[PDB]
């Protein structure tokens, strides 16, 4: 019933790289150890994982504490946390990490894991007591003396880097730091298909794609929850009379289906981990407005490729480098090459400028989301003056600061006629003059969002000393297409029976009690009377007038939904939209 | 920032 | 027992024939700790108290640790030393709330006890800023119990408070007063006799030590300098 | 634990001369360091931060004490293996190691993880270790005043030592071990790399001293590591899936350039603060562009700051000029004035603007010359590092950084975008910073630089910075000629008469693997191409800046490389000329 002990590494899905680098440093220097003098190298005996909350290192551990133990070889793996080293004699907990460190050279081929690393070796302050820094010293003492040979490998798991010292951090005590990310969207489709791999009636690949389309934020944890939830949903609708029994109905688990309802039900009551205190992840476009503006976002993805090299790059996303090197022959001073690859990036600045309205947060929302490996940098009013006193300029030049060093990154103004208003004009003048600072190659997008902008006063004006020259889209506003496949919905809940909704429908026949151990009235000349004046309403409407009268005729038309007769639905449509 | 400590450690000395 | 509560261990290689250029301060120190030792049946004809405080206030290097030093090593003598305790106001435990005050009042505690003391506070604006001052962290506590805990009128002994700062605006002004600091001495960097001096000071136990010509052109190159 | 001396420890060649001269040879030489009554030093701190070196100097210190007996004997204990369970055997064996000190009398005591031994006693510390303290004050404060016995301490966290040692009499003369400069880094990959079958060329251990601003010599050590993982891992791929042992030969094993940029990611970069300017020799691409520009400002630089004869006075070691260099041979006080006060009059006012169109390549051309300074010491005065906020406001930034130019003489006060500056710092800051330069004598190596796009000159003629001493010194930059602008776009177009054959990338591996042992066509492209698609980027880029050309290369290199793979380039310059357009 529990959680696992037999886990193998194809049970982790979306760190390939790290996996192999563990394979690599717990075989080779085993096998090989020429190679390790003939270049005069040491091989890494220590690793730390770090990342988010559920996002693999337990995971990984444990896959390797099975692999440990399984093969003609053995690896004898040491488990340990700060219960089972701090003791309340004065040099018993030092005594118990050499014990430790001298019983894992015994049985010398050997992994000692060492998780939430932290708390055993936080950072040495004189404000603490001392049992701290000695196991710190003691701990960088024994790392100090191993085996010299690749016997002993340390692996720590801390979940915060900055919490464990900095003198275990540097190479020679913990030589590799595997960061596990938060997984992206590949990494997102192959946890989730293999959290629905020994499911009877499989899920499908193209719903996994939808489903890893809209979980950004999820770790590892909160995918394996989603099916978790979804998977409780569906056994309380095939047979929610287990619920009120206090004895074991008999159940067939082969009549229990999970349906597509039911993972988007469980969607709405999971809060992932990177969420459940702060804000939510930029979200794709939503459902009802792609109509309205997805080929126009999809001519944005065009611009936002030619000008970043997206596909060309990005092939291999924290991916095996084992697996390049056999799926790939090289063809081997001559590095003008990577002078030229790196000339097609020029300054990338992009200024998506349109209407009021016009779905523009929407956009730059999709845009957000379609970057993902970019890091993005908000320079919006609600990040800079969020935290006080900080000052707006030393927010500023910090979110600079950190768009040019963990590049690819995006400088991101949305609602760009505010910001030039609503920030100080040093700000500005500190950006642009920071802007101006970097290389012409350096790849920090400056994406920037703007509803009715004055383009004489951008070559001009305050963002004159910006390179928005040719690189300035155009949202305009839907086109009768657009508009047409949008309301093309919402004719579409008109064209509904009473007994076609899924609504709350009452129960006469009672549950099954276990074994214990008519016609739509719509002319076809009204429903597109309703559709010719709703397209001659929409008139030149931006996205968002589109919406809120979409959102009015949807009102209109989800009142009357219990009856057969919309004749009285339509003539208030009518009226309405007039 | 003032916080205290431990009653220190017992020192059993005896094996 | 367990503070910052240890003797500086003095050498006798320093005394006030190794300092250069500040006589008055050094004549104004004897009647301070040393007479007092000396010659206690004439401080007594008066009853008076001589001043138990002072602070020495001027440019880094210009000897107020020297000062205070050959100040220990100076009526240290006749099987009668001078405990010399040394603080400093860039510690890091200097600025720790509630640790600080039991650490300066454990530092009076046993300055009173080894009874011909010296305490010297290296940097005292560290130690006692100005409470109307415009950095958030600033100790008033620490600066009060700083100020009720030496007293040159309450009797406590024979327990010399001497405090080392380059400007004395930063040290607090209520630790200007007779009872706390009696006396202020402004270390100067020396002029180009004073250079001379010390100058000769630094050279005197070489083999072949310079000519006094060799000295005075040395002097007037080091303008700006301070004798460290 | 090696047999590891000096030549191993790069960028610090200086510091073993000054401790050697502070400790090695006063506890060598009597007969000569106490002629001069100098005493050396109870106690010496070697603080820094993680990974620089002070482990390796006294393991270098202890390898010569390799030498005979009764000379420099050399005791390595740590902050641990001394502490111990009992009460006593701690602070007994603390006075028993200082007795054999002073038995064998020249002797040093190193104490690596000082911090370890003696931190910092308050209510929530141990007695065992306040007790050690306790010893350890009493036994330095032992010892005498000819002093034969030197005790060395190393700490990367120098306020977490007991304050107690750091007092006169003690633990005084400190050594600081900083993250290494460019040419040390340079000198640590070299001293990395030296004992390789296959040997790596000086450039490329350039390109990797200028890509790893942030690391110590530990972090080039373990990239280096991974750079030899990476390329074992490319070159044998089988060794990895096997669980038997094949037969490697390690001579076809050559760690590259492309390993060095994968261990470069692979590599945390520890504290690199990649923040601000970077002083970085001008870049390959651009360089046709703005070489004789930059050329016209070293010679100007050079007689300003008259570069051309001190070079920082032909001194960065001083040993070395006391052994291949003969000096010349009180009357001589008279002579030395004269000619040091000739010496120092060369210098007046140093004060560089270099002026030049919007987008003229000045971010280029500022970290260029701060590369060609670097015996100068580089204050910035950008504005994204005065308002970095230090809990300070930016007037006392300011003035601090000019505290720090005036004591570290040469130096520089380098301010970028200066008719930015111009409109963002207020106007005050602007004057405190002309009277600090007016406050200052005629013979102070302070280099006034700053760089502006389209600054106004009657902004320094009569303006805010009329006040600075600009009167002679604008350095314009030109936009680049069409000699320039013709070199430029030469790599592009042989980046084009590059054949598919010739163009590195990574197709499908079709072919077997080699499984070991268990123990022809022509680029279609006529000259007449080539020549019209240089005409046309030379007509089309007419009074270009460096900006713009750049833009246009990008979008030429863009469409080159679009059609990679190719053999009939035709459509390729039907799309260029047409881009041109
Ligand atoms: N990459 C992944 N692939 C598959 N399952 C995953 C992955 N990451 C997490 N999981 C699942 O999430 C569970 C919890 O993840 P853990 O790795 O134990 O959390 P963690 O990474 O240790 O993070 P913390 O700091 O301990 S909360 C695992 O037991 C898996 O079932
Ligand atoms: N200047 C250098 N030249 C060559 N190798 C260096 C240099 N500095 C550091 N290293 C390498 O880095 C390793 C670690 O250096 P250490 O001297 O042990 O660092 P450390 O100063 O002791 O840091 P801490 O405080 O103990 S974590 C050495 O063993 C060398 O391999
Ligand atoms: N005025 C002086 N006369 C003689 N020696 C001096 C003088 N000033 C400094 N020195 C020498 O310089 C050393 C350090 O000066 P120090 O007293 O630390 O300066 P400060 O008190 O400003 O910190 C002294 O030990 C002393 O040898
Ligand atoms: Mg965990
Ligand atoms: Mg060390």
């Amino acid at each position: 019933l529990g959680v696992d002990m037999n886990v193998n590494f194809d049970d982790i899905g979306g760190l390939d790289n790290y996996i192999d680098q563990l394979k690599e440093m717990v075989a080779l220097p085993l096998l090989y150890p020429e190679l390790y003098q003939n270049f005069n190298i040491t091989p890494p005996r220590g690793v730390l994982f770090h990342g988010p909350p559920g996002t693999g290192k337990t995971l990984m551990a444990r896959a390797l504490a099975a692999s440990c133990s399984s093969d003609e070889r053995k690896i004898t793996f040491f488990m340990r946390k700060g219960a089972d080293i701090l003791s309340k004699w004065v040099g018993e907990a030092e005594r118990q990490l050499r014990l430790l460190f001298e019983e894992a050279k015994k049985h010398q081929p050997s992994i000692i894991f060492f998780d939430e690393i932290d708390g055993l070796a936080p950072v040495r302050s004189s404000k603490q007591e001392q049992i701290h820094a000695s196991i710190v010293s003691t701990l960088l003492a024994l790392m100090d003396g191993m085996d010299n040979r690749g016997q002993v490998i340390v692996i720590g798991a801390t979940n915060r880097p900055d919490a464990v010292d900095p003198a275990l951090r540097r190479p020679g005590r913990f030589d590799r730091e595997f960061y596990f990310p938060l997984p992206d969207v590949k990494a997102r489709f192959k946890i989730l298909q293999i959290q629905t791999r020994k499911w009877s009636s499989p899920l499908s690949t193209n719903f996994i794609d939808k489903l890893a389309f809209l979980t950004k934020g999820y770790g590892g944890a909160d995918l394996r929850s989603l099916c978790t939830e979804a998977a409780l949903i569906s056994i309380q609708r095939s047979f929610p009379q287990i619920y009120r029994s206090n004895d074991k109905l008999l159940v067939d688990p082969s009549k229990i289906k999970v349906k597509v309802s039911d993972f988007m039900l469980a969607l709405k009551k999971i809060v992932p981990s990177s969420a459940r205190s702060t804000g939510s992840s930029p979200q794709p476009l939503p459902e009802l407005i792609k109509p309205l503006l997805a080929d126009q976002l999809n001519n944005l993805k065009n611009k936002l490729d030619y000008m970043l090299n997206i596909k060309d790059t990005t092939f291999q996303r924290n991916t095996s480098l084992l697996q390049n090197f056999i799926d790939y022959e090289e063809y081997s001073s001559y590095e003008f090459f990577e002078s030229m690859a790196e000339s097609q990036i020029c300054k990338p600045r992009l200024l998506i400028n349109g209407p009021k309205g016009n779905g523009q947060q929407y956009v730059g929302a999709a845009i957000l989301n379609y970057l993902e490996e970019f890091n993005v940098q908000n320079l919006d009013l609600a990040s800079l003056v969020s935290e006080s006193s900080r000052t707006i300029e030393a927010a500023v030049v910090q979110s600079f600061m950190e768009a040019k060093k963990r590049q690819p990154s995006v400088v991101f103004i949305p609602n760009l006629d505010i910001w030039i208003n609503t920030i100080p004009e040093n700000v500005i003048l500190v950006l642009s003059g920071l802007f101006r600072s970097l290389q012409s190659n350096e790849k920090i997008l400056l994406l920037c969002l703007a509803e009715n902008l004055d383009i004489s006063e951008v070559k001009n004006g305050i963002l004159s000393d910006f390179a928005f020259d040719k690189n300035i889209f155009q949202l305009h506003k839907p086109s009768k297409e657009n508009i047409t496949r949008y309301f093309s919905n919402l004719i579409e809940l008109l064209k509904t029976k009473p007994s076609d909704i899924p609504m709350k429908k009452r129960r006469v026949k009672p549950l099954p009690e276990l074994q214990k151990v008519k016609e739509l009235i719509l002319t076809p000349e009204q429903i597109k009377k309703v559709s010719a004046c709703l397209i001659e309403h929409c008139q030149n409407f931006t996205v968002s007038q589109l919406e809120d009268v979409h959102s009015s005729v949807a009102k209109i038309i989800w009142k009357s939904k219990s009856a057969w007769d919309k004749t009285g639905t339509v003539d208030e449509i009518i009226k309405f939209l007039s | 920032k003032s916080t205290g400590g431990k009653a220190p450690r017992k020192q059993l000395a005896s094996k | 027992e367990i503070a910052d509560l240890d003797p500086l261990g003095v050498d006798m290689n320093v005394n006030f024939d190794d300092i250069g250029g500040l006589d008055n301060y050094i004549d104004q120190l004897k009647e301070m700790v040393a007479l007092p030792l000396l010659y206690p049946e004439l401080y007594q004809n008066f009853n008076i108290t001589p001043p138990r405080g002072v602070l020495f206030h001027g440019p880094p290097g210009t000897g107020k640790t020297l000062m205070a030093r050959a100040l220990a090593a100076s009526c240290s003598s006749d099987e009668r030393k001078i405990t010399f305790f040394m603080r400093k106001g860039a510690d890091i435990l200097s600025k720790w709330v509630g640790e600080a005050e039991r650490q300066l009042r454990l530092l009076f505690e046993e300055a009173k006890k080894h009874q011909p003391s010296i305490i010297f506070f290296d940097e005292i604006d560290g130690l006692a800023p100005v409470r109307s001052s415009k950095q958030e962290q600033i100790h008033a506590s620490i600066v009060s119990t700083l100020l009720a805990l030496m007293d040159g009128m309450d009797n406590r002994g024979q327990v010399i408070v001497i405090g080392a700062t380059n400007r004395p605006d930063a040290v607090d002004p209520a630790l200007r007063r007779p009872g706390r600091f009696d006396r202020e001495f402004y270390f100067p960097l020396p002029d180009v006799k004073a250079r001379f001096k010390i100058l000769q000071i630094q050279t005197r136990k070489w083999s072949s030590p310079l000519s006094t010509n060799f000295i005075d052109k040395l002097a007037f190159l080091t303008k700006g300098y301070g004798g460290a």
